[PDB]
């Protein structure tokens, strides 16, 4: 969620506030996999 | 321990791997990309429009062309010059000479932790004034648009065409500020911090992305052209990268040894 | 009318508020980025990648090994993440943009000499003392690890986190025990026995990754000295 | 009853007029957790540093006024060897570690007769710089011998003679009037204290845990606790009695957790 | 839009509002303080610790006892927590920073003379009267307690709380029955019988703790006269 | 009753312990540590920056070094001098002399009830102006950071580097105030009110804690360096110790008898 | 809870408002225990 | 309740707004009772 301390209430919806992607159809993994 | 760094994968180990120790508790996650870039920073100190301006003509520009330089803020962390995206960043060392001193801007806080290649985020623009008690107004036009540059006569007052429009012209109050989050509007899927391709096919500059931006904001005093003053007023542009996502790890700039 | 009393910090633009703002051009479907691989979830995924250190001899990533054996450290540098052997490592160039850290700096070596070369190297991390150790017997008493040359050619010396505080400073402006955590020192224990017709003075190549428990805190302003 | 023998290691001490071990701030200050600011394995206690370290303290005359005190820094007395207090296996381990963390269990003996009057105030004062001269350096053995007792002047009551960094010739040097490492001599009994009265006891028994700003402080610099023997009622005796009764003190470091092994401390 | 009407005290900075404010640098994990013992939950844990009083004879915590027997109080002081026998007690130096109190001042003695000394002391608290009592027969009629010297050597004289109000003032600016609660007075009942070769004029040592029901209220501004 | 004060534990008794009385009802709990310190008080009257300042050089300082004194507020109840932590507190009695009169500050309301040794609390800073209708801005940098002291040129206006940063630069409105709670950020677990150790090893001052603070705030007029005025403007710093916890009982300052 | 009269509603969360401690793994007691 | 038209919601609590008394342990009656 990032640097967002507003856990309670979002006035504007998720499409207006953020910008979602249109569809086509703790644990940090490494960036290089030896195979 | 006994490892091989020629292989390209070196597993990070604790003190207990080679010695008799233990682990340490992971305290904070301030290295999170969505957390690290979610903070405001100075982008460009741009001047405020007082008349129906002209968008700067594309490069190279010969002399005599009456344009308006340093009035437009190309919202991009990449190096810009004269409110157009560039590749090399230049600053003036002996600036008190002839010619037109071009407005160059760069996001200083970005490239020190732009250890990646690609980047996508919803920009949050804040336009803070640098003038005591100024009422201004912030225009915008997206990635792939152009500035409508004329003036239509309203009651014998030359009102410019950048008052109206379908793009957000946010009006500041007298002594107030402007703050509105802009979505990712570029035709590219991500913003290349480093780019090696060419947008055009003939006479293209290698490494200059055409539409890696969030558009261009500008500031304009909401009075008609007959009320044009003389003293130039500045305004500051603060940006924030909401919901940042960064792909493809890359380099950091070369810290000099002098 | 809901009677509200605004606070004393009303109409105050604070730059790092944990909050959104009003959208102006909402409902924009951005194109999907499911095709790009390798999303950096956290910037500690890059501090754990070993990068070349830089040594003053035209600064050199490797260490030349002279065949003249004198009881000194071959190369030595303090474990302070503002030291100029750390300006161009992803451990050092990320953590110079922060204020605190916690965890284990991981120094990885690579003997880039010929295959037929043998020999042993001593890799001694010293805690902060009144004077840097120079004698081999003064670094033997510290935390060391004798590294051998052979079929494998690397040794990840995990420098421990010995600190009187939970976090350590990463910018030694005023030098103390909270920013400088003692010296690293590479002694040549036995001299490198080269066979005939092999190049003299081989090169040890140094890396600097981060441990699996390396943690960072408190972003501060960067240094724009690169752009000058 | 009032006869308590306190066997610790091999050095067992005795007293026959004890008042009770003043356990301070907790029930059992012997119990202590390992530090959380170290990743290496701590050198815990062992049977050569779990013992009583008896030293000497300066004598006590009729010339001692009210509130003339004498401070024993801990573990600053092990380094400088104040009063001949040699640690032995504890000093030779504390010089080879960077982080020390222990509670203290002190015991001050002073044998007044039933014909003497006077009362010491033996207290364990946290976080004071009473040994350090106001120039910045600590007192040597001769400077703890030329005076025998530090008189409570206005500079110690107010906090004016505590050490400072000189401002230099750029600034104008102020009139120094206050500093937070004062002594309020009327309020030393807030600390873990026992009065060594002439008519109730000859030995006071204090037991303090580890306190400090970090979960383990440094070894060669810390001044966490400070034994503070203060003269409340001055000594008085008719002529013919035993003159100038000597003062000793016995210090046992309860549960030490050393960290950070390095070679012997050289400046 | 929620129509709210702000009050007349809008944008008013009041210093002691019972309310938080906006965080600016949130989400900071402070290091744990489970290792420090003896947390002061309440500052009345320190008023209940007996501290030395101070007597004008170079002010002296004890009371010299002259062998000349004259019918006067040996030492006497009003029970007012701004009196200068109370400036450096934790009862007095905390309650001088407040405005009201409630409960029992507890005066503890300690006879610091020789063991072979005997004798009796009279510890008489007087309520506020028109004139301080001086005769032993005028303090016998008050609330007293005859204290003996022996194997034990202390006596906690709990001064009662006799007040026409639920709280008493702690700063006698204008003297009344709300700030001054009468005098304390220590008479020597029988003279101290010292054996031969024992020091004349022994010393009674005074303390001043607080009762188990000692209560405080209304913090006021302090006095910065110490820093001068 | 018959007790022993040499033992060190004296049980507090009521009137009913020795006499024929009773208990009193415990009325108020205003002696609670979390309640007592949760109130604002004056800390330091600091001057407002008008240019890219220089952080004061460490002690001792020789003459000729052009620094800026009394512009920084080291947020600590301990005695400070020239915006750096000190041990002795000094004030000026005949101040109308030569030299540079150093800014000294102390929390007067704190030490009168600092009957303890250690202390930990989230500080709540309020920066009240001492100027009629002033628009200012409050910087900050934490315990273990330093002041970024230069100026980057924005549109031929020398904007200093203390506008930008990842630390909170809270902007006051014209006639408004600043109020933001700071967390416990020091590397120490608690703040020693009284300290006897030494932070360094060689040439260390006994009793001077290096990082017992909540950082350092400063005030700066949000105009560039070309708009520097002449008359010096002051500002007042009010602090509040939210969520206070105090350990290890200790002494109170010596009230004089004159 | 101290000098806090806001019994009802906390807008910012407990980590943002206060500052909690990271884990490692009426009645007023006396400060000195005679044993 | 007096001259209080706020039947709905009290923000500050009853101890902060009013001032209660600590414990020790329509119909208008006359002021003088003939007995």
């Amino acid at each position: 969620r990032g640097n967002n301390g507003n856990m309670t209430f979002n006035y504007y919806a998720n499409t207006y506030q953020n910008s979602v992607d249109f569809s086509t159809s703790g644990i940090l993994n490494p960036l290089g996999y030896l195979k | 321990s006994t490892d091989n760094a020629e292989t390209g994968v070196i597993e990070a180990g604790n003190t207990d791997t080679d010695f008799s120790g233990e682990l340490a508790a992971p305290g904070s996650n301030h290295t999170n990309v969505k957390f690290l870039f979610d903070r405001s920073r100075l982008l460009n100190v741009i001047k405020v429009l007082e008349k129906d301006a002209v968008f700067p003509r594309p490069f190279p520009t010969a002399t005599g062309t009456q344009q308006d330089d340093g009035y437009f803020c190309l919202l991009t962390p990449r190096p810009t010059v004269a409110s157009r995206p560039a590749t090399r960043f230049g600053l003036y060392v002996s600036p008190s000479d002839s010619g037109v001193l071009a407005n160059t801007s760069l996001d200083f806080n970005f490239y020190s932790l732009a250890c990646f290649t690609y980047f996508r985020s919803d920009l949050e623009v804040t336009v803070v004034s640098l003038e005591p008690d100024l009422e201004f107004a912030v225009g915008w036009f997206p990635s792939g648009s152009e500035y409508q540059a004329s003036s239509f006569v309203y009651d014998q007052l030359h009102v410019p065409y950048h008052f109206t429009g379908r793009t957000p012209r946010a009006f500041a109050s007298k002594g107030g500020k402007v703050s509105f989050v802009l979505p990712w509007n570029s035709v590219s899927s991500v913003l290349p911090v480093r780019w090696g391709g060419a947008s055009k096919l003939s006479s293209a500059t290698r490494g200059l992305p055409a539409h890696a931006d969030w558009g261009t904001i500008y500031a304009f005093i909401p009075r008609p052209n007959e009320k044009k003053s003389t003293a130039v007023k500045h305004v500051a542009v603060y940006i924030r990268y909401k919901n940042a996502r960064a792909w493809c790890p890359s380099m950091l700039p070369f810290r000099s040894y002098k | 009318p809901i009677p509200t009393a605004p606070r004393e910090n009303s109409l105050m633009f604070l730059s790092t508020t944990p909050d959104d703002t009003v959208p102006a051009y909402g409902n924009v479907r951005t194109p999907p980025v499911n095709y790009l691989p390798g999303e950096i979830t956290d910037l500690l995924q890059l501090a754990r990648i070993p990068t070349l250190m830089a040594f003053g001899r035209a600064y050199v990533p490797y260490v030349a090994v002279p065949t003249q054996f004198d009881d000194k450290p071959l190369i030595s540098f303090p474990i302070t993440l503002s030291d100029p052997v750390y300006q161009n490592t992803l451990v050092g160039a990320i953590s110079s943009n922060f204020a605190n850290y916690r965890g284990c700096i991981q120094i990885t070596l690579t003997f880039c000499g010929p295959m037929m070369a043998r020999g042993k190297f001593l890799l001694s991390y010293s805690p902060p003392n009144g004077t840097q150790p120079q004698t081999l017997s003064e670094a033997m008493q510290c935390t060391y690890s004798i590294w051998d040359i052979g079929l494998n050619s690397s040794w990840t010396f995990v420098i421990p986190y010995i600190s009187p505080s939970d976090y350590r400073e990463t910018r030694a402006i005023t030098n103390s025990v909270y920013s400088a955590d003692g010296w690293f020192s590479l002694h040549k224990l036995t001299k490198i026995t080269l066979p005939p017709d092999c190049p003299q003075s081989p090169c040890i190549l140094f890396f600097a990754s981060a441990g699996e428990d390396y943690t960072l805190r408190l972003p501060v302003d960067c240094n724009p000295s690169y752009v000058f | 009853d009032r006869v308590t023998t306190q066997t610790a290691g091999n050095t067992a001490i005795n007293t026959q007029s004890s008042l009770g071990v003043l356990c301070a701030y907790v029930e059992d200050p012997t119990k202590s957790d390992p530090p959380s600011s170290s990743t290496d394995q701590p050198t815990t206690t062992f049977t050569a540093i779990d013992r009583w370290y008896t030293g000497r303290l300066n004598s006590w005359t009729k010339a001692v006024k009210t509130f003339s005190f004498q401070a024993v820094p801990l573990p600053g007395a092990f380094l400088s060897r104040q009063g001949g207090l040699n640690g032995g296996a504890f000093t030779a381990t504390l010089h080879r570690h960077f982080l020390m963390k222990c509670g203290w269990q002190v015991q001050v003996q002073c044998n007044l007769t039933q014909f003497h009057q006077g009362a010491l105030l033996v207290a364990m004062v946290p976080e004071t710089t009473l040994d350090v001269k106001p120039d910045g350096k600590a007192k040597s053995l001769q400077e703890l011998n030329e005076e025998q007792w530090v008189e409570m002047s206005d500079d110690y009551r107010t906090g004016k003679n505590m050490p400072f960094q000189s401002l230099g010739t750029y600034y104008r040097p102020p009139n120094w009037t206050w500093g937070p490492n004062f002594i309020n001599p009327y309020q030393v009994t807030v600390f873990p204290h026992q009065i060594l009265n002439a008519r109730t006891s000859t030995s006071v028994d204090i037991n303090v845990p580890y306190i400090g700003e970090t979960p383990t402080q440094s070894s060669e610099t810390q001044n966490s606790w400070t034994l503070l023997v203060m003269v409340l009622v001055p000594l008085d005796y008719k002529e013919g009695a035993t003159t100038d009764p000597e003062i000793t003190f016995s210090v046992r470091p309860t549960s030490p957790y050393f960290n950070g092994l390095r070679n012997r401390y050289t400046t």
